């Protein structure tokens, strides 16, 4: 219910907090997925597709972390809490 | 936390850390976790004296 | 005295650590050795001691 933002602030922060328990968990919850995405890109040439690539279709040469944050907003990831 | 860890370990002291992170950035590999800063190892080898 | 003795007992060590027979020396870099224009020894006196 507001003007669509532009830049790195999309998606917004409050929307994400509705999914994750706390902002401190979200940073890792997204960084690990970004790491998995980067690993998948590294093995794109040849290897096992165990680290499934991006779920949401990426843009034109977007950083993996942006993809992770934009797909987390879509509620497509599940995680376990501390240990 | 991780930002402070990098600022204190991976960009100031750790030699092998600097070499490995530079090579990883040159390639597409993820940045390896930092190591033991030279300051801590020097402090050890000095306090053991 | 009881506090000190109980600390000794709990430590699992022996007091014999208070009499040394072999002092160690730090590596050479920690006491860097410097050569002046005339090659004089003016580095840390650790070498002197």
């Amino acid at each position: 219910g507001y003007d669509t933002p532009l830049g790195i602030t999309n998606p917004p922060i409050d929307e994400l907090l509705d999914r994750v328990s706390s902002k401190y968990a979200l940073v890792i919850y997204a960084a690990k997925r970004a790491r998995q995405i980067n690993d998948y890109y590294n093995q794109l040439g040849e290897g096992i597709l165990e680290y499934v690539g991006p779920l949401v279709e990426p843009g034109l040469q977007e950083k993996p972390l942006s993809i992770a944050l934009r797909e987390i907003h879509a509620d497509l990831l599940e995680h376990t809490e501390g240990e | 936390a991780y930002t402070l860890q990098e600022l204190l370990t991976i960009k100031s002291d750790d030699t092998v850390g600097r070499v490995k992170v530079y090579e990883a950035i040159v390639k597409g590999e993820n940045i390896p976790e930092p190591g033991i800063p030279e300051s801590f190892k020097v402090l050890l080898k000095e306090l053991q004296s | 005295r009881l506090k000190v003795v109980a600390a000794f007992q709990q430590s699992g060590n022996s007091p014999m650590g208070m009499v040394l027979d072999a002092v160690p020396v730090i590596p050479p870099e920690l006491r860097p050795m410097v050569q002046l224009d005339g090659g004089r020894f003016a580095t840390s006196d650790l070498n002197d001691l």
